[PDB]
């Protein structure tokens, strides 16, 4: 039985592990929306338009990271039926 | 899974293993030698994959697809603006920029042999690491089964002495008692009781002798039986941990055999294209020196031709497609 | 012995199996030739253009 | 070669496992010793000095026995490592001859 | 455990350099580009088609490349 | 056949046994004979005489027990080796055959 729970928390380090990665990227990516946009503002004319072309294309790379997180957050997991022992498996496993 | 990430899957697989450590098993130091420099050799070969070779391939069918993804048709006849001094250029061109574009895809064919090379010596490599361990584990059972019997035979003294101790107690519980009773009559009446007394004794001096005994010898049965059954569990260790690594080395050289095929799948794919603008250039070649129906005939075969150029370049970017998943 | 081997091994990988695709590529471009002459050939082409 | 090899492993393991047979039997004669040792002493002190050839025949037990011991624990230390060496080289011969065949084949 | 894990951070190594070098090739060129542009060795035109041409594939890849590794990375 | 020369083999490893103890035996006798001749040599001679066929005795059992052995041994070798044969025939013919 506790060789079942921690592979079920194994699965659960995995996948806080990639939640982890997740939010890394959002976070590193709008470091990015924010270092366009500033670059942008501080700027003038056709290299604004550069810095701001890139920021709306981060904005895009943004919408891919949050579509990503929502994804790994949504869902209700179902009820897990383990079929445990009954008494002639029990008798049976200790006349074994 | 593309013929890329087969090679690199071998790669991620070799590059994650340890260096073994047999110190502990002086029957193994010679194996240890192996595979640590078959290892560290498959390593060097895994790296430059990754660093230089796989970039390179990349890198080299980039080129040559950018180029007939534009140039992706020969004009056969002479097209409705040009005129025939500068038709033969354009095709001059191309008969040049396929000759260029040849040379590369051979290029690319070197390197992958060099490519082949290094997985077919790793997938070897491995083999032998496998053979050996085998030969070493085969030795260790055949000393293994002996060790058995030899143990088996020991218990025999072991339990000789217990049951020479155990006699022994018998014999003076007994002894004493039977001493008792003869001791006793002969104080009541002198002479009358004298074969038992002297029976009584001779139990009981028999039996602390059979104790006394037993015990050295079985002190001498168990040390002996300890010393086999611990040379017994150094080879049971021996046997596991030379077939752990052996399972695994079996593992690395069929993930190594599947790259060697994936490899010799580039060489072929390589081969084609090589092959393929060769024809170009020659359909080009005679295009360009002949004449009327015939200039004709050969620039159609070349159109036809840079159709299976394209054919070709598909099939090696399908092979070098990916990044193999953990 | 088995240097030889894989001698002859490695002559068969990198000296024949290119000359064997090579073949299979020449079948390409000859077939691209057959296939050419109805194209450069209209229906009215005279038995010596066909022999040419 | 191979002959040779499986004449020395016949060899070493005979070698041990008279080793052993020394190490049971010595020790049953100890046992087997003091008992009859024990029963000529008292016959010795019952007929006067009569059976002193028994004491001696069941001293010179113990004594062979004890030696049957100390030598079967000598020739076990110098043998097992000799034995492990001879498997070893015997399995080693049987894979190469194995990879000659192959590489015939 | 400890063996293992020096082996992962030799492999974390190796790869920061290749990576750290991928910089430089990358800072290099744009270099090289930038001298040839200022001694008329080229025009943006030319520039312009060449960087057209790459988008569509060279750079497509390297942009795909980044959203499957985001992917494996967040397992999606 | 192979079945057979198992049992074979099983025979004769009792000869092989029967020399071991044959020669333990021999040498266990001869411990026994030089203790008692020592002891003879004080005191006063009977036992000294006793001593010597002790480890005459000894000696012969050794002596014959070997000779015994390197031929038990021998006749075994053979029959390991016919089966190995055997052993290597069956393989061959059964890959061969599949």
């Amino acid at each position: 039985g506790y060789k079942g729970l921690q592979v079920q928390a194994q699965n659960a380090v995995t996948a806080a592990t990639q939640m982890s990665n997740a939010w890394d990227s959002l976070t590193s990516d709008l470091g990015s929306l924010i270092t366009d946009l500033d670059k942008g503002i501080t700027s003038g004319d056709d290299i604004r338009q550069l810095w701001l072309t890139a920021a709306d294309t981060t904005v895009k790379t943004v919408l891919t990271d949050v579509t990503t997180i929502k994804a790994q957050m949504a869902g209700v997991s179902p009820l897990q039926v383990p079929q445990t022992d009954t008494i002639a498996n029990f008798v049976a496993r200790l006349a074994a | 899974a593309s013929q890329a990430m087969q090679i690199q899957t071998y790669c991620n697989s070799v590059k994650q293993q340890v260096p073994v450590d047999f110190s502990q098993f002086p029957n193994l130091k010679d194996n240890q030698t192996q595979i640590n420099q078959g290892l560290d050799l498959a390593k060097g070969h895994a790296d430059l994959y990754l660093n230089t070779i796989q970039p390179q391939i990349i890198t080299n069918i980039s080129n040559i697809s950018n180029y007939f993804a534009l140039q992706n048709a020969i004009p056969a006849v002479l097209p409705p603006g040009s005129t025939k001094a500068q038709w033969l250029r354009q095709l001059s061109v191309i008969k040049e920029q396929a000759t260029e574009y040849q040379r590369l895809s051979s290029d690319t064919r070197l390197v992958i042999v060099n490519l082949n090379n290094n997985l077919i010596t790793d997938s070897s490599n491995f083999q032998g690491i496998v053979v050996n361990l085998n030969s070493k584990v085969q030795g260790d059972n055949g000393v293994l089964a002996q060790l058995n019997g030899d143990i088996d035979k020991v218990n025999a003294a072991i339990d000789g002495a217990i049951a020479g101790i155990v006699a022994g107690g018998l014999l003076v519980i007994g002894g004493a008692f039977v001493t008792a009773i003869g001791a006793v009559a002969d104080f009541v009446t002198a002479g009358t009781s004298t074969p038992v007394v002297i029976g009584g004794v001779a139990m009981m001096v028999a039996g602390a002798g059979g104790i006394t005994a037993g015990a050295i010898v079985l002190h001498n049965s168990l040390g002996a039986r300890q010393d086999l059954y611990q040379k017994r569990s150094s080879l049971n260790s021996e046997v596991l941990i030379a077939t752990q690594i052996g399972n695994g080395y079996k593992g690395l050289q069929v993930q190594a055999q599947n790259a060697v095929t994936a490899a010799t799948q580039m060489s072929n794919a390589w081969d084609s294209l090589t092959s393929d603008l060769g024809s170009l250039i020659t359909d080009l070649d005679k295009g360009i020196t002949s004449g009327d129906d015939i200039r004709q005939l050969w620039l159609t075969a070349a159109d036809t031709t840079v159709k299976t150029v394209l054919t070709d370049v598909t099939t090696i970017k399908a092979q070098m497609a990916g990044v193999s998943p953990l």
